[PDB]
């Protein structure tokens, strides 16, 4: 497939980057998520939880509360923040809080999965791609980073 | 072991203990703590072969023993160099910097060249993140090395 045929450069252990230039809708199915501040966890729960609901996102953040005590003090992105685990979890677990590459990496290392973030610039052209995990892209939890402040789910097509 | 001889600027000799089968990093660190110059600002070389002193190899099969000297070069003019820094899109621009200055300077430079905020990205080189407060030369930089810029991707 064209998705298993991708060049991935390694940034840090557990993080790859690439820059494929194409359109999302050609292969993926964009499931839009609400803009309540938890769109990242919503788009995760869309692909990871059976019979997803608008509040099935909370469960996912539960998993983060484990990985935070597992990799935050050892995560390559957390260095240089000047915040301890408690200062982190006090706001990151607070309702209506944004989520990005740090949470994706910690959840991929925690859940033994592979999170792929497809960031698009312009209306529908992919600018870059960041992949936390070693797994297949077809079997990965594919996210879409519309704009620079939203997340939607990307169902894989048959 | 004995005492190895380092020849600095071809006009002075410094003696150093010869711990048999020891690395060049500890040699540079010894000279660093002895003359108060950073380790990344030192370049050690052979006498007459003009060959590169390999790193990560014990200078043993390399052919070194006490009574033999090695030439040492210091580099703070302050000199400059330039690296390639890759955006998250892939368009790696060229940034000329110096190993003496901090990584915060390079971060603000990447900010002004990408028009993006500072809190929204971090630099990496060879599978390890770069700390802001630490100097640049501590990461083993060279001309043409591709330092990655990784966004926080917070959304």
């Amino acid at each position: 497939e064209f998705l298993n045929s991708i060049p991935w450069e390694e940034v840090v252990p557990g993080q790859f980057t690439a820059n494929p230039g194409f359109q999302v809708t050609d292969y993926f199915e964009i499931v839009r998520q609400p803009a309540d501040g938890n769109c990242f966890y919503h788009s995760i729960a869309e692909l990871f939880v059976p019979n997803k609901n608008d509040f099935s996102f909370r469960l996912v953040k539960q998993h983060l509360e484990l990985a935070a005590r597992r990799f935050f003090e050892e995560e390559s992105e957390a260095k240089g923040l000047g915040l301890s685990l408690e200062k982190y979890l006090e706001v990151a677990m607070c309702d209506n809080e944004w989520g990005g590459s740090l949470e994706a990496s910690m959840l991929a290392k925690h859940l033994d999965i592979t999170i792929v973030i497809w960031v698009i610039e312009g209306p529908s052209r992919v600018a870059a791609a960041v992949k936390f995990g070693p797994g297949d892209v077809a079997g990965a939890i594919n996210l879409l980073h519309t704009g620079y402040n939203h997340f939607d789910a990307l169902r894989l097509l048959v | 072991g004995g005492d190895l001889k380092v020849k600095m600027l071809g006009g002075e000799e410094i003696l150093v203990p010869l711990r048999d089968s020891m690395m060049v990093s500890e040699l540079k660190q010894f000279i660093a703590q002895k003359i108060n110059v950073p380790a990344f600002q030192q370049r050690l070389a052979h006498l007459d072969s003009r060959e590169v002193l390999q790193e990560g190899v014990p200078l043993v099969h390399q052919g070194l023993k006490a009574g033999s000297t090695i030439l040492l070069m210091v580099q703070n003019s302050s000199a400059t160099l330039n690296i390639l820094v890759r955006n998250d899109k892939g368009r790696s621009s060229s940034y000329e910097v110096q190993l003496t200055q901090t990584v915060a300077v390079l971060k603000q430079q990447v900010c002004q060249r990408e028009r993006v905020q500072a809190d929204q990205f971090w630099l990496s080189f060879e599978g390890k993140p770069m700390d802001d407060e630490h100097p640049l030369g501590e990461y083993g930089l060279t001309t043409g090395c591709t330092v990655f810029m990784n966004l926080r991707l917070r959304g």
